[PDB]
């Protein structure tokens, strides 16, 4: 019933100040909800930051501070550093249990922004012989590491049979992801145009493949 | 008195 | 220093039970509560419950009351969580944490699956015959239908690595699917050989696919 919501993603630069918020669907957030904040870095590495609204955990840099702003809990990073690029979760107490927010992906620009390189592959003849068909849309070298992927068949938005990986960091600290459109062999041969649309920083790029005549 | 068991998750806010 | 050392990854079949451990070091174990948390792909973070190690009294979120049982061993300063009647939806990473905004364990990955060891089927990813030539060309290999994780993809015995992009696996139809890509100069392919080698130690099987023009 009690749902906790955070910003999906935020971007800042080294040395700037950024604020993350944490709101409750049932009412205002107060000290009675004992807001806790925790940081997740890649490979399931959780580091607690703030407990009880604003008690900073031992060893956490002083640039992290918790507070209440209006009816929401807030985590403020004053003078963000590149190593602060990570996911940040809030947790709120509701009488007898905790509820986590969905987490906020925080980008701290360590390099210039980069548009995605998109490549769409067709189903291989080998797979078609198995009565299956999978289109693969690889997306690489984008920064910040947040993208939206939409599929279209014959111009119709696809709503079933598609799945995308969560962005993963490349060696050059850009990000990559792959999206799949799983279809039956008959479905593949029963439609004409297939499309992978990838949106990044509000910019949409497209790659399409149509079954040749 | 007695043995106190803490839950630092539920600290009171500082003021 | 504080250390919360959880037990290792575990694979079990549906309907069984598992006991995950969390060994606490560097502080008075009975002086602090211990929390348990679940991280799944579809549900993100969920609080399971907490336990008072001195009194041994556990508290649960309502939806985990019949799923989890929290206990402690004061002699070894270890907290335990036993999960019952496991289903595929119980697959997740489980954490202990002394406090949500403080020290966390490293996580225990639990896989609940009825699937049996299955080698991957490797399919080539290549541009179509009607593709437009560019300065470079991006090739790949689709690795579908293997279990358990993981696979290791190599391109041309490692000579190509800078331009390689290997993507995370996704669970689909009870089996795992992943893909890898490489970018080479157009003057190198198809004029020269480009091969992906997909090793799956669990099945004692390795599959190499030479990329050919579609």
């Amino acid at each position: 019933q009690a749902v906790v919501t955070q910003e999906s993603a935020l971007t800042t630069s080294p040395g700037e100040t950024v604020t993350l918020t944490c709101r409750s669907s049932t009412g205002a957030v107060t000290t009675g909800n004992y807001p806790n904040w925790v940081q997740e870095k890649p490979d399931h590495l959780f580091t607690g930051l703030i407990a009880g609204t604003n008690n900073r955990a031992p060893g956490v840099p002083a640039r992290f501070s918790g507070s209440l702003i209006g009816d929401k809990a807030a985590l403020t990073i004053t003078g963000a550093q590149t190593e602060d690029e990570a996911i940040y979760f809030c947790a709120l107490w509701f009488s007898s249990h905790w509820v986590f927010g969905g987490g906020t992906k925080l980008t701290v620009l360590g390099q210039p922004k980069s548009s995605p390189s998109v490549t769409l592959f067709p189903p291989s003849s080998e797979e078609l012989e198995t009565n299956k068909a999978t289109l693969v849309c690889t997306i690489t070298d984008f920064y910040p590491g947040v993208v939206t992927v939409d599929w279209k068949v014959d111009g119709t938005p696809v709503t079933q049979g598609m799945e995308t990986t969560q962005p993963s960091k490349q060696s050059n600290n850009k990000y990559m992801a792959s999206s799949y459109l799983t279809l039956t062999a008959r479905a593949w041969e029963r439609h004409s145009s297939f499309s992978c649309q990838v949106t990044h920083e509000g910019h949409t790029v497209e790659k399409s493949s149509s079954r040749a005549d | 008195n007695g043995y106190l068991v803490l839950d630092l998750s539920m600290q009171e806010a500082l003021s | 220093e504080v250390q919360l050392q959880q037990s290792g990854p575990v694979l079990v079949k549906p309907g069984a039970s598992v006991k995950i451990s969390c060994k606490a070091s560097g502080y008075s174990f009975t002086g602090y509560y211990m929390h348990w948390v679940r991280q799944s792909n579809g549900k993100s973070l969920e609080w399971i419950g907490r336990i008072n190690p001195y009194t041994g009294v556990p508290s649960y979120k309502h939806n985990f009351k019949d799923k989890a049982s929290l206990t402690v061993d004061k002699s070894s300063s270890t907290a335990y969580m036993e999960l019952h009647s496991l289903t595929s939806e119980d697959s997740a990473v489980y954490y202990c944490a002394r406090e949500l905004g403080g020290y966390w364990g490293q996580g225990t990955t639990l896989t609940v699956s009825s699937a049996k060891t299955t080698p991957p089927s490797v399919y080539p990813l290549a541009p179509g015959c009607g593709d437009t030539t560019g300065s470079s060309v991006t090739l790949g290999c689709l690795v579908k239908g293997y279990f358990p994780e993981s696979v290791t993809v190599t391109w041309n015995s490692g000579s190509l690595s800078s331009s390689v992009h290997t993507f995370p696996a996704l669970l689909q139809s009870g089996l795992y699917t992943m893909s890898s890509s490489v970018t080479v100069p157009s003057s190198t392919w198809p004029s020269e050989t480009v091969t992906c080698s997909v090793a799956h130690p669990a099945s004692s099987t390795t599959v190499d696919k030479k990329l050919e023009p579609s």
